């Protein structure tokens, strides 16, 4: 009985048999004070898991940014491996313990806590401000924390290399929700935002590039220009 | 107590449609629930995966044996197809190896890949078939080409999303191919295809033609989308005269264009560059053998 | 003893221990509820095979267009592909799963429900006719649909070309039953 309800609490669903504030357990004397230390330690890594997936299901509602689509997509396939670690345990470990419990799923807390961080970032800012949050983290130590960070990294670029090659061939691609560098202000112009790219694409770099998509514009107002060897 | 509640409740997700087991028609299936805390917890997970099955079997009966669109019967055929396949064989399997063991076995595996598969593929593909209904009672109160530019307007809308974006994609150009029939007919060879929908462009010695607002244009307004059918107006009619003026030399005889127009559909773009590519030589052929039946006979 | 009576049904032979009221099992709690509602499906697709076997078996029975003919031709040949199927299941599915049952025999039943418009249709009118409402029907949507409508269509239009030929050659071919204007 002791072990199914942190089972529960572990799959992200609320336990009714231990009180929830916002981070432990305020459970009185009344049971072995032994236990309760253990189940102290179980509420914590519990407690992060629900919190990250409510942040995932809210965020999902689509017509954002894709970039924090490849984010929320990448995160809850992440979260796929600790159901199926609660699975492994009730499984082939009826009767339990919790401090063993608790050593056995030590590296799924590792990682749900520096996703926190980021999740609470992306409230924020939206768009091309997420590689720049991105470049920060990754910039701390740990083989963990750069490691996830790159992860994310790779299907964000992804996006970036895609609207770059629409900008630069067939013209005028705009940010919208921010996936690109292009600011508005027939007649109207466009700038460019610096600000916007992180250091791995140069500012100057990034300006250049703007530059020769102005020109293309350009050539296409003159009189269209059919898609040639570029 | 508890094998026995745990055993009914594996026992149950093979078939909802039971006899004890009951369905409901609008909350869904509905069984009695029991106690203990375990089982409580997972007929909730049970009820939404209930919920989603039943409603696309729904949806599916209404698309199926009846016309209201050509393009809503292909995507209903083809929803229903991969979504059962999937929910049965996994199903079927993972029960049968819980059953072998010790048939008191963990829910809980099972619940997590069905849900993972499922998630991402059933929501779009649900909402987005009543979407096209309710701007089809609309448009009707007010057709084809009404349809086809809310499933542009879809691709676009969802942006971002892998899973789902790609399924959809599959779908969207298997539903683009009658339309694409109708635009080679009617630029190449003249012929405006209409059984009851399947575009948007209505007739009216040499005649007119023009284009059904009311059904809805292409891309609905843009001076890219203007020019464009303007153009499309003009090949089909020269095409038309030419085939009325009999045997005396019709049809282009340079090549085809359906291999560059299905190149098109593949994209699942309404790009102004691919499809001026698609129109100005479609132009061609039909000026070339416009003049050849005019100069020779 | 439950997928044996199951079988029955599918081969277009009535079962005496299941309910026949026009569409499905009306088979009380007595039995488990799991089984019955997967018995509940098998039935709507067993029915459908039935109901069309009968129309085909009684259209038969010659001195008609052979437009008709032709129709009924092609129908009982694509029943046959079923009552094979049904053998596959038994002979290597002894104990089977009537939920799995019912998706391994699933194009089956896409393909029967638009044959039983067609069959309601036949009745009406003759002959000529049958072309008109086999043009209506390829002209809604779905591979299936034009496809099982074409392979109709190259029966009966074989029959118009020769009706034709002796039209145009020698003279005088009455329609009789429809085959001509």
């Amino acid at each position: 009985d002791i072990l199914k309800y942190v089972s529960y609490t572990l799959l992200a669903t609320t336990s009714a048999l231990f009180p929830f504030d916002h981070e432990q357990i305020q459970i009185p004397s009344k049971i072995p004070n032994f236990e309760s230390g253990l189940l102290h330690l179980i509420f914590e890594a519990g407690l992060l898991y629900q919190s990250l997936g409510y942040k995932v299901e809210k965020f999902r509602m689509l017509n954002i940014s894709p970039m924090k689509k490849a984010l929320i997509i990448e995160i809850s396939e992440e979260l796929q491996n600790y159901t199926a670690f609660v699975n492994n345990l009730v499984s082939s470990g009826t009767v339990v313990s919790l401090k063993s419990l608790y050593r056995e799923i030590y590296e799924n807390i590792i990682r749900l806590r520096i996703y926190c961080r980021f999740t609470e970032h992306l409230e924020e800012l939206s768009g091309d401000t997420f590689l720049i949050e991105l470049n920060i983290f990754k910039s701390h130590g740990d083989l963990t924390i750069r490691k996830i960070a790159t992860n994310l990294f790779n299907s964000m670029i992804s996006l970036y290399y895609e609207y770059l090659m629409n900008w630069l061939t067939k013209g005028l691609l705009r940010a919208t929700y921010g996936e690109f560098f292009i600011a508005e202000n027939y007649h109207i112009p466009i700038e460019f935002n610096q600000e916007r790219v992180p250091a791995f694409i140069p500012k100057e770099l990034a300006y250049k590039i703007f530059m020769i998509g102005k020109s293309y514009i350009f050539l296409e107002k003159y009189c269209k220009e059919v898609q040639w060897t570029n | 107590q508890e094998a026995l509640v745990v055993k009914d409740l594996l026992n149950v997700l093979i078939g909802l449609e039971g006899t004890y087991i009951r369905y409901f028609n609008d909350i869904e299936f509905k069984i009695a629930k029991k106690m203990d805390p375990s089982f409580k917890t997972f007929s909730r997970r049970i009820v939404r995966y209930g919920k989603q099955y039943m409603i696309l079997t729904r949806a599916y009966e209404k698309w199926s044996d009846t016309s209201f669109g050509m393009v809503l019967q292909r995507f209903a055929y083809e929803i229903r197809r991969f979504l059962e396949d999937v929910y049965l064989k996994t199903l079927v399997e993972r029960l049968e190896r819980d059953f072998n063991k010790v048939p008191n076995f963990s829910i809980r595996e099972l619940e997590q890949i069905i849900n993972e598969t499922e998630v991402n593929k059933q929501m779009e593909l649900l909402y987005n078939i009543y979407e096209e209904i309710f701007r089809e009672i609309e448009e009707r109160r007010t057709k084809g080409g009404a349809i086809l530019k809310i499933f542009q307007q879809k691709i676009l809308e969802n942006l971002g999303d892998r899973s789902s974006v790609m399924f959809l994609k599959k779908l969207l150009n298997n539903i683009s191919q009658d339309y694409c029939t109708m635009l080679y007919e009617w630029l190449t060879q003249g012929i405006l295809n209409d059984p009851y929908q399947e575009f948007m462009t209505y007739d009216d010695w040499d005649t007119q033609y023009f284009i059904r607002k009311d059904v809805l244009l292409r891309d609905c307004d843009s001076e890219e989308d203007k020019n464009l059918l303007f153009k499309m107006l003009r090949t089909g009619i020269l095409l038309k005269v030419v085939r009325a003026s009999l045997q005396i030399p019709t049809i282009p005889s340079n090549s085809s264009d359906i291999t560059i127009q299905e190149i098109n559909d593949f994209a699942d773009l309404m790009e102004g560059s691919n499809l001026e590519l698609y129109v100005d030589k479609c132009y061609s052929r039909a000026n070339e053998i416009f003049l050849k039946l005019f100069f020779q006979g």
